[PDB]
RNA sequence: UGGGAGAGGGUGGUGGAAUUCCCGGAGUAGCGGUGAAAUGCGCAGAUACCGGGAGGAACGCCGAUGGCGAAGGCAGCCACCUGGUCCACCCGUGACGCUGAGGCGCGAAAGCGUGGGGAGCAAACCGGAUUAGAUACCCGGGUAGUCCACGCCCUAAACG
RNA sequence: CCGAGGGUAGGGCCCGUGACUGGGGCGAAGUCGUAACAAGGUAGCUGUACCGGAAGGUGCGGCUGGAU
RNA sequence: GCGGGGUGGAGCAGCCUGGUAGCUCGUCGGGCUCAUAACCCGAAGGUCGUCGGUUCAAAUCCGGCCCCCGCAACCA
RNA sequence: UGGUUCGUGGAGCCAUGGGGGAAUCUGGGCGGACCACCGCCUAAGGCUAAGUACUCCGGGUGACCGAUAGCGCACCAGUAC
RNA sequence: GAGCUAGCCCUGGCCAGGGUGAAGCUGGGGUGAGACCCAGUGGAGGCCCGAACCGGUGGGGGAUGCAAACCCCUCGGAUGA
RNA sequence: GAAUGCCGGCAUGAGUAACGAUAAAGAGGGUGAGAAUCCCUCUCGCCGUAAGCCCAAGGGUUCCUACGCAAUGGUCGUCAGCGUAGGGUUAGGCGGGACCUAAGGUGAAGCCGAAAGGCGUAGCCGAAGGGCAGCCGGUUAAUAUUCCGGCCCUUCCCGCAGGUGCGAUGGGGGGACGCUCUAGGCUAGGGGGACCGGAGCCAUGGACGAGCCCGGCCAGAAGCGCAGGGUGGGAGGUAGGCAAAUCCGCCUCCCAACAAGCUCUGCGUGGUGGGGAAGCCCGGGUGACAACCCCCCGAAGCCAGGGAGCCAAGAAAAGCCUCUAAGCACAACCUGCGGGAACCCGUACCGCAAACCGACACAGGUGGGCGGGUGCAAGAGCACUCAGGCGCGCGGGAGAACCCUCGCCAAGGAACUCUGCAAGUUGGCCCCGUAACUUCGGGAGAAGGGGUGCUCCCUGGGGUGAUGAGCCCCGGGGAGCCGCAGUGAACAGGCUCUGGCGACUGUUUACCAAAAACACAGCUCUCUGCGAACUCGUAAGAGGAGGUAUAGGGAGCGACGCUUGCCCGGUGCCGGAAGGUCAAGGGGAGGGGUGCAAGCCCCGAACCGAAGCCCCGGUGAACGGCGGCCGUAACUAUAACGGUCCUAAGGUAGCGAAAUUCCUUGUCGGGUAAGUUCCGACCUGCACGAAAAGCGUAACGACCGGAGCGCUGUCUCGGCGAGGGACCCGGUGAAAUUGAACUGGCCGUGAAGAUGCGGCCUACCCGUGGCAGGACGAAAAGACCCCGUGGAGCUUUACUGCAGCC
RNA sequence: CGAUGUCGGCUCGUCGCAUCCUGGGGCUGAAGAAGGUCCCAAGGGUUGGGCUGUUCGCCCAUUAAAGCGGCACGCGAGCUG
């Protein structure tokens, strides 16, 4: 679920936040957490390379296993279930048996208490990490290596979860939660179902503090500046466009394509996104 | 009001410092300048 | 106590036909639609045919004038959870009954909120016909919605 | 002390009245169409939704108070 | 101050590119109908805002006048 | 593309970022597209005084200045400020 | 040149007192179970009043100023962007 | 001789403004050539969440003393932050370094860039963060946690003894963490005391008092006590913690578990060492053998790494402990004890200011800590006052106008004015009471009203004690008393009604705009499959993000409610292995130059040939757009209806003389005696309209209209009073401006607005306080306007290029 | 144009007379009263409000009357803004 105030401000009419049910554990594993630097939006020159961005709050960095088959065969417990500042995802503390500790981000149902495991010869149940190639077609899996050995890159946002399509030789056919069909190669490792905590996008931030809580600054219209800033600067009065709608830095921002045609990928990914 | 000048001796000797303009080209050509031009002060006094 | 019939309800699963789309192959000059046509689609290779995939919705035959339910209503198949109901035996309790202002629950379709889903269908809308007109009936498209979950709405030729 | 009542302030109900506005009812022979009654020339009616000069139309469900 | 316009009864062609006034509706006459409308068959009706000039010839080109609608009128 | 007087010009020469890519004197470059003839020279390694430039420094000399001039400074000036 | 100023980063510090009384929890009522209602407890909030502190709304004064932006009265925010 | 020329000198304004907060002075006595100004005393006033004290920045000798007064000091000066000289800053424990990391910086390796250079993991550097051992008092003119006195403690080195598998930059634990609220116990601090100590005091009517005034502590090792932080013990297995490991991690077992124990801090006590007032005798002596106790209040500080709750999920590294590896086990480490060793820099003084930033001894600005008492509900608010510090470095008079700040006003009560601008009114706390509407929170401090002091009697519950007295905290009821008035002074909302805008708290034009603008949660479009898109960079490399479509970028819109229509012809974007065009290149029908020739060389048609464009489609919460004339109803008027021209399509719902309405003060209603505004209507909307959103909306607003109530000096309409100025005297003494001046009025004239010309009129010479009509007064080489083949910012389907991208 | 501050308001006047009232008149379609119209007359007077920034104007309540103009659309080194 996802709690709701009774609006006894202006801000806490409207404000809703999660519901922390999954959470068993409220402090990290102090050997699984390193400072995550705060950048501000600028890059190694000093310079903003990313607007609106800075001023939120102190975050430290929990260390994310995303690769698993570091430890094939190795079962461990799910110990216990946390809040990660850096996610929109939980992660579940893993106890294995093999004395070592980790995180994996937390899959919808997983349970405090159970054991997980990984490799090819894994059972296909919540929590276990499989190459691609002998998770049954049609079964639902998050936390998706794009290459062999490269690490998780797909499937990791709360809620979100790929599908097996079918196969076609080495690789397999996923649908991405983008909605894009890709081919994946066979000996990709993922995690058999879904991202949990699907309840984060029915958060209402609801003031504009929360937004500055997560780091997010104002944000601020080109509409509202001037046209030295801004293709949408000046006018007298308020302004249309007057002009196809465009980014500070001139180009076209709506429907203009902007990935590269010639990217070596365009021969793995068979069907672009939905909606 | 506040106003521009608000001394602090780190802060002088860092970017003004002999070592700052050694540092870098255009702050040894101001040493080469400023001894050219037989300046007393190659460099803000400070008292560290 | 023993026994029966049933689309009664809820949850999870799962099966084939068909429609659409997409890919591949073969193939050519039309297909589609109608009262007749036009729009539409089609040599940028459509229609018709075979193979591959994806997906959603609805369950043909059984099927009946049939069965269940208090009504609204309920139909592929599996399992789990559950209500009502009939019969038989003549075993138990001994009027514990009937109705029911209020209350409370249930309540087709459409509609509404937040998400998902969206093949077919289709208000609104567009186009082509018809026509004096045609903001219609017919035709080519098409958005809500139809579908799912949760929450509302609480109307009806809610009729026997 | 209580006290008719006067005063101050804010509420409740009722009645009259108000530029304008909303439909309604009636009004011998006004304008537009023709929705319903015979399959009324698209069976009707209907709850709801959307739309249109207007009757009305269309969608989804329902009913026969419809078929011959 | 600037543009466009005025043509059978109504609304619009023709003007640019001189000679040839046309389309739809309306109006009249006849049909069908018991009758009206629709529909069908025929027909009329403008001499082109007005005056002048060019031309062999002006709706058409040029000029003036009446008109008819639009647009402008800023710096203070 | 740059250099030369040469700004694409009939544009050779010299230099070279890219592609292709020889020969060793019967080899090769040049003589202003190109070709023939007549000639000039010998690329793709390097070094080389002197004659030339300059004046922080010393000296010599002015139809140079003479303290608002002459150097910013005749003086404790790149100072005080 | 970011010792002013604008943003961000790292590490510290500050915010008198009062007011309001969210969720939750407990108890009670309620029901088949519920939802729900009550009371207490609780102490939420870009919540309220108001100093420090951060502002600079209206007015007056100042105007070769106390000041190249100041003074008085007033007023905004004051657990938060 | 002029350049608002340049440098300098000196005038004018002028003995003029001013002499820098209106916290305030007076007298006596000293000193001295000279004193309102320096010193001493007394009186007075001001600050006291500072205007007192401490610390950090910054400053740099300004500190102390002596001797001085030319200049500095807004006057004066004998004084000084001034001149000259002399003296003054003392540390193993405070701060910083010989420790640690943070952002960042730098940078082995490495990467990149014409050069200069840019990066970059480890490492290093880097602090107000971490870690780390000194507290009290005495002393100097001037330093003190530094010198001295007492009581403590740290590190290093060596030696001794006991113990031990010792050993690290390696492993591991720990260090180690937010915000809000907060328990228990303490302290700091405070109040009271009939107790204890103390010079004295009896005044002026009373008081020899259980009277007045003063003080009644501070530091302290081990130990003990109180309160609290931290921590389970044992074994077996082990495959992880890049080697190892007995450690940590994981599994299993027994024992026990808001206990205890062990450990670590705070606090109390504590051997001991200190300190000690008023008053009157000259910083000192005394008081004093000072006493040094009880009760109460009590932290935001301490135990502190406490606890709870919450979501936004809250540094690192060393010290430290543990583990093992090389090694080594004569070593080595641990423990205790002893001796010896312990360096460098800062240390004065100012430090909310006259010593820092502001050119000034400048009403400005400047981080941290302490900041007492009484009362007012509280408090860091407010008034007074302690400690302590000040009266602001020109005065003395006078008692005009006028100005500032201030107080009061009869009758009226907004009639003032663009505006109730400003100033009134209201004002805290307790109680009673409180409407539309609402998003059920609110609107609420709505409104509106009552109470408020003092004295006596009775009484209820709590904290501390003990369950009691005393002390302290909330109270409740009676009966009374005084005043004009009881939150008697200070501090402390005026209220309401109704529209426009923006939901809201926030943000902005530093220094003319705080707003309706910006932001905002929320909405929708669009891009992006991850070496993402996008941004910065030549690059490397970064950000994005140690994120992964519930994510990130871009754009519009702007809570929320109900909504968001039709136009895809044009531009944009998206899709389209056809076709048309299309550059280099491929091709070489065919020419041409030259050569005696092979040959060399030049040009060259068809065809093949990318994106782009053309072309076919799609696309609006993409750029944008959403008609005209004419006729018709059994009165008129109007036109549900019809005809016709054009369009890509002809503005839907809603709303409308509007933040939009030209005509316009439209019309009608409302409110008013009167309403160019306002509110409500109407609709031929010059020129609203649906995310440059449309229409609404509770709550909110130092926003902008309109109204009423309250109340007022805004006004009728002005009067009086106060103080600071203006004025006089003594002191110091500017400024802009200035062609020179011996500088009148009218009517004329004149380059068209004359002190200066004409004619006339008027006028003795020279000032002071005032006024502002003129000197086309000052200031600023007009910012409007034009001009210039002047400049810059900005735009685009202007031109031409460049990045970028294809 | 090396600046002659620009509406209106306020304040302060002063002037002209094409006289708004008061005073003196002629003519009247002047019976009286009250008017109309002209002439002489600038001595004095010429109100307070609603609305607009408004000048002006309309409206309210009065009045003997509610005059029109000039003075840089009089007057910002007088003020307002
Ligand atoms: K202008
Ligand atoms: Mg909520
Ligand atoms: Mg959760
Ligand atoms: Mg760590
Ligand atoms: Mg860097
Ligand atoms: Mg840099
Ligand atoms: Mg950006
Ligand atoms: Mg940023
Ligand atoms: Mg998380
Ligand atoms: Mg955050
Ligand atoms: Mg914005
Ligand atoms: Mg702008
Ligand atoms: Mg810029
Ligand atoms: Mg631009
Ligand atoms: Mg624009
Ligand atoms: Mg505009
Ligand atoms: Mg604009
Ligand atoms: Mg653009
Ligand atoms: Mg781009
Ligand atoms: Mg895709
Ligand atoms: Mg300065
Ligand atoms: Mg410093
Ligand atoms: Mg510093
Ligand atoms: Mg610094
Ligand atoms: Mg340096
Ligand atoms: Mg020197
Ligand atoms: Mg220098
Ligand atoms: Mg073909
Ligand atoms: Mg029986
Ligand atoms: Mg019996
Ligand atoms: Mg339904
Ligand atoms: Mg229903
Ligand atoms: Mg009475
Ligand atoms: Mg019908
Ligand atoms: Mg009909
Ligand atoms: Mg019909
Ligand atoms: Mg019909
Ligand atoms: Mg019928
Ligand atoms: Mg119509
Ligand atoms: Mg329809
Ligand atoms: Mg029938
Ligand atoms: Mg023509
Ligand atoms: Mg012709
Ligand atoms: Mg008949
Ligand atoms: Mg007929
Ligand atoms: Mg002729
Ligand atoms: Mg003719
Ligand atoms: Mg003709
Ligand atoms: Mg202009
Ligand atoms: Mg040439
Ligand atoms: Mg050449
Ligand atoms: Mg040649
Ligand atoms: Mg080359
Ligand atoms: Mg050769
Ligand atoms: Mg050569
Ligand atoms: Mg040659
Ligand atoms: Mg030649
Ligand atoms: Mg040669
Ligand atoms: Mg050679
Ligand atoms: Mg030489
Ligand atoms: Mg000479
Ligand atoms: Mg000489
Ligand atoms: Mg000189
Ligand atoms: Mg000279
Ligand atoms: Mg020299
Ligand atoms: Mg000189
Ligand atoms: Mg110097
Ligand atoms: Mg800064
Ligand atoms: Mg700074
Ligand atoms: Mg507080
Ligand atoms: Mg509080
Ligand atoms: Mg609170
Ligand atoms: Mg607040
Ligand atoms: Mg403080
Ligand atoms: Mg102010
Ligand atoms: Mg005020
Ligand atoms: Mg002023
Ligand atoms: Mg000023
Ligand atoms: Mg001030
Ligand atoms: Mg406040
Ligand atoms: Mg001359
Ligand atoms: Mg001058
Ligand atoms: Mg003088
Ligand atoms: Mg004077
Ligand atoms: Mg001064
Ligand atoms: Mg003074
Ligand atoms: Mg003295
Ligand atoms: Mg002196
Ligand atoms: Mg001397
Ligand atoms: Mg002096
Ligand atoms: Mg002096
Ligand atoms: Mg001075
Ligand atoms: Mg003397
Ligand atoms: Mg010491
Ligand atoms: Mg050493
Ligand atoms: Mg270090
Ligand atoms: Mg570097
Ligand atoms: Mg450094
Ligand atoms: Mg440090
Ligand atoms: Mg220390
Ligand atoms: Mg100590
Ligand atoms: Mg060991
Ligand atoms: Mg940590
Ligand atoms: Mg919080
Ligand atoms: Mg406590
Ligand atoms: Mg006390
Ligand atoms: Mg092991
Ligand atoms: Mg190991
Ligand atoms: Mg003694
Ligand atoms: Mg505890
Ligand atoms: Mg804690
Ligand atoms: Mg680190
Ligand atoms: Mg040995
Ligand atoms: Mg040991
Ligand atoms: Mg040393
Ligand atoms: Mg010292
Ligand atoms: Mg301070
Ligand atoms: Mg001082
Ligand atoms: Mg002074
Ligand atoms: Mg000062
Ligand atoms: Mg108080
Ligand atoms: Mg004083
Ligand atoms: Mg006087
Ligand atoms: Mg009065
Ligand atoms: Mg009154
Ligand atoms: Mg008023
Ligand atoms: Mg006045
Ligand atoms: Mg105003
Ligand atoms: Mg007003
Ligand atoms: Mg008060
Ligand atoms: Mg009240
Ligand atoms: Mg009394
Ligand atoms: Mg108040
Ligand atoms: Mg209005
Ligand atoms: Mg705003
Ligand atoms: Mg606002
Ligand atoms: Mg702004
Ligand atoms: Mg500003
Ligand atoms: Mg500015
Ligand atoms: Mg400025
Ligand atoms: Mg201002
Ligand atoms: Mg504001
Ligand atoms: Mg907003
Ligand atoms: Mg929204
Ligand atoms: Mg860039
Ligand atoms: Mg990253
Ligand atoms: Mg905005
Ligand atoms: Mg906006
Ligand atoms: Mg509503
Ligand atoms: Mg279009
Ligand atoms: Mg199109
Ligand atoms: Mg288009
Ligand atoms: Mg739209
Ligand atoms: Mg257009
Ligand atoms: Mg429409
Ligand atoms: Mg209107
Ligand atoms: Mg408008
Ligand atoms: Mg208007
Ligand atoms: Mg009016
Ligand atoms: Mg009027
Ligand atoms: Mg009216
Ligand atoms: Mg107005
Ligand atoms: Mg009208
Ligand atoms: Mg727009
Ligand atoms: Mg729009
Ligand atoms: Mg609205
Ligand atoms: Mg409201
Ligand atoms: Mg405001
Ligand atoms: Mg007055
Ligand atoms: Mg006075
Ligand atoms: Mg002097
Ligand atoms: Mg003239
Ligand atoms: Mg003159
Ligand atoms: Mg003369
Ligand atoms: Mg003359
Ligand atoms: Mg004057
Ligand atoms: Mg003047
Ligand atoms: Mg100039
Ligand atoms: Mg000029
Ligand atoms: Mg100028
Ligand atoms: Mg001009
Ligand atoms: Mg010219
Ligand atoms: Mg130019
Ligand atoms: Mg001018
Ligand atoms: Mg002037
Ligand atoms: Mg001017
Ligand atoms: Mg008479
Ligand atoms: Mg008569
Ligand atoms: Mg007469
Ligand atoms: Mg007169
Ligand atoms: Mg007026
Ligand atoms: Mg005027
Ligand atoms: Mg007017
Ligand atoms: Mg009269
Ligand atoms: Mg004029
Ligand atoms: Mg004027
Ligand atoms: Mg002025
Ligand atoms: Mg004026
Ligand atoms: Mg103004």
């Amino acid at each position: 679920a996802v709690k709701k105030f009774k609006p006894y401000t202006p801000s806490r009419r409207f404000m809703t936040v999660a519901d922390f049910s999954e959470i068993t554990k409220t402090e990290p594993e102090k050997s699984l957490v390193k400072p995550l630097k705060k950048t501000g939006g600028r890059n190694n020159q000093g310079r903003i390379t990313v607007r609106f961005r800075g001023g939120g709050h102190k975050r430290l960095y929990r260390i994310i296993d995303f690769k698993r088959w570091d430890k094939v065969g190795i079962p461990a417990k799910v110990a216990a279930i946390e809040y990660d500042p850096n996610r929109s995802a939980r992660i579940a503390l893993l106890h294995y048996v093999d004395g070592e500790k980790r995180y994996i981000i937390a899959p919808d149902g997983l349970q405090v208490g159970q054991q997980v495991v990984a490799g090819p010869d894994a059972p296909i149940q919540v929590g276990n990490a499989l190459p691609l190639r002998f998770i049954p077609v049609g079964t639902v899996v998050h936390a998706v290596e794009l290459e062999p050995k490269k690490g998780a890159k797909l499937a990791r946002a709360a809620g979100t979860s790929a599908q097996i399509q079918g196969r076609e030789g080495d690789y397999v056919i996923l649908r991405l939660p983008s909605g894009e069909l890709r081919k994946v190669h066979g000996e990709c490792y993922a995690t058999v179902g879904a991202v949990g905590n699907a309840d984060h996008k029915n958060i209402v931030l609801g003031k504009a503090g929360r937004s500055r809580w997560l780091g997010r600054r104002p944000h601020v219209r080109g509409a509202a500046m001037n046209p030295v800033d801004h293709p949408h600067g000046g006018g007298e009065g308020r302004a249309p466009r007057g002009r196809p709608p465009a980014s500070p830095w001139g180009w076209q921002t709506k429907g203009l394509k902007t990935r590269k045609r010639r990217k070596p990928s365009s021969r793995f990914i068979i069907a672009r996104r939905k909606k | 009001m506040k106003r521009t000048w608000q001394p602090n001796r780190r802060k002088r000797a860092k970017t003004h410092g002999f070592r700052a303009r050694m540092r870098t080209p255009g702050g040894r050509k101001v040493l080469k300048r400023r001894r050219q031009k037989g300046r007393w002060r190659l460099t803000p006094a400070v008292r560290k």
